[PDB]
């Protein structure tokens, strides 16, 4: 078992993130805007507690160490490493029972991302769920994007992911 | 008593 | 252009909370620059950009023991706080055997055995035909994190079903007291 507390601040976009991870799984993440801890699983809040306000304290240190190093490294930009999109399903497809489309983005940096689910071309926010950026031993990033859907025979879904380091917005088609 | 999770804090770098 | 700073405090539990290894990593733009390794006890710079920091943080004794106590203050503490819903999480795998192709009475077929929902990742998914353990042609995907604290795995068996034989996918996982099995007689 390995528990890892990860946090980052992306200088241009002024975006940041605080999170805890256990064996490749998010325990929770602090919602900067609302200063509230957002557990991966609701049952987690019931067994333990974390003080979200400390997260915002820490990011203040990151932002600082960020501005320092950015200068100490003569403003070298990060090399955009493109993502490995992959659309799969929560479980096997059966026409009656409803399923969950999973769009996994892997091995990329910087954290800025832009996923979209398109049902027959048009985007479907009807049920969309997602995670924040998760860490990897090679210190790159993972990220999941969900779309609960009802197995059909006429709908075609594509997960359209965009990334600075990515020529065109790569779509990743799927269909029963 | 709901247990609490402790966070470590990143040391500030010098300038 | 972008610029990123990213910190990481890591708690490595070897055999429960017997031995622990705290690691305080500092990374700028994909490059790790400094790090506090519990097994070392002092800040060590990985790159020459992160040496001014380790150098300083090392002079400050207050900073040192501060990080040094984290193997207990934070590592062992958080383990015991979360061990319940994480270390002891067990979720039932859902086995489903099915042919990937609606092939003729006898032709080159792939029998997909999709094991889903389980947790932890540790698992065994064996293929059998009429009693014999078909080792010669499995085509697994391996563990696949679904992001919602549950894994899945598709271990196919490339086999030409003879019209008069049954295929079985016996699954064994820590969450179960006995193996979950699914038999699949040739269509
Ligand atoms: C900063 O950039 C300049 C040119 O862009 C380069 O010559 C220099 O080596 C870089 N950093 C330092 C410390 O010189
Ligand atoms: C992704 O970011 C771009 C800005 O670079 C924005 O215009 C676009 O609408 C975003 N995509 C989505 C799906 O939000």
């Amino acid at each position: 078992h390995v528990i890892i507390q990860a946090e980052f601040y992306l200088n241009p976009d002024q975006s940041g993130e605080f999170m805890f991870d256990f064996d490749g799984d998010e325990i929770f993440h602090v919602d900067m805007a609302k200063k509230e801890t957002v557990w991966r699983l609701e049952e987690f809040g019931r067994f333990a507690s974390f003080e979200a306000q400390g997260a915002l304290a820490n990011i203040a240190v990151d932002k600082a160490n960020l501005e320092i190093m950015t200068k100490r490294s003569n403003y070298t930009p990060i090399t955009n490493v493109p993502p490995e999109v992959t659309v799969l399903t929560n479980s096997p497809v059966e026409l009656r029972e409803p399923n969950v489309l999973i769009c996994f983005i892997d091995k990329f940096t910087p954290p800025v991302v832009n996923v979209t689910w398109l049902r027959n071309g048009k985007p479907v926010t009807t049920g969309v769920s997602e995670t924040v950026f998760l860490p990897r031993e090679d210190h790159l990033f993972r990220k999941f994007h969900y779309l609960p859907f009802l197995p059909s025979t006429e709908d075609v879904y594509d997960c359209r992911v965009e990334h600075w380091g990515l020529d065109e917005p790569l779509l990743k088609h799927w269909e029963f | 008593p709901v247990s609490k999770m402790r966070m470590a804090t990143p040391l500030l770098m010098q300038a | 252009p972008r610029f990123l700073e990213y910190s990481t405090s890591e708690c490595h539990f070897f055999n429960g909370t017997e031995r622990v290894r705290y690691l305080d990593r500092y990374f700028h733009n994909q490059e790790e620059n400094v790090r506090f390794d519990s097994d070392v006890g002092e800040f060590r710079a990985v790159t020459e950009l992160g040496r001014p920091d380790a150098e300083y943080w090392n002079s400050q004794k207050d900073l040192l023991e501060q990080k040094r106590g984290r193997v207990d203050n934070y590592c062992r503490h958080n383990y015991g706080v979360v061990e319940s819903f994480t270390v002891q999480r067990r979720v039932h795998p859902k086995v489903t055997v099915y042919p990937s192709k609606t092939q003729p009475l006898q032709h080159h077929n792939l029998l997909v055995c999709s094991v889903s929902g389980f947790y932890p990742g540790s698992i065994e998914v064996r293929w059998f035909r009429n009693g014999q353990e078909e080792k010669t042609g499995v085509v697994s995907t391996g563990l696949i994190h679904n992001g919602d604290w549950t894994f899945q795995t598709l271990v196919m068996l490339e086999t030409v079903p003879r019209s008069g034989e049954v295929y079985t996918c016996q699954v064994e996982h820590p969450s179960v007291t006995s193996p979950l099995t699914v038999e699949w007689r040739a269509r």
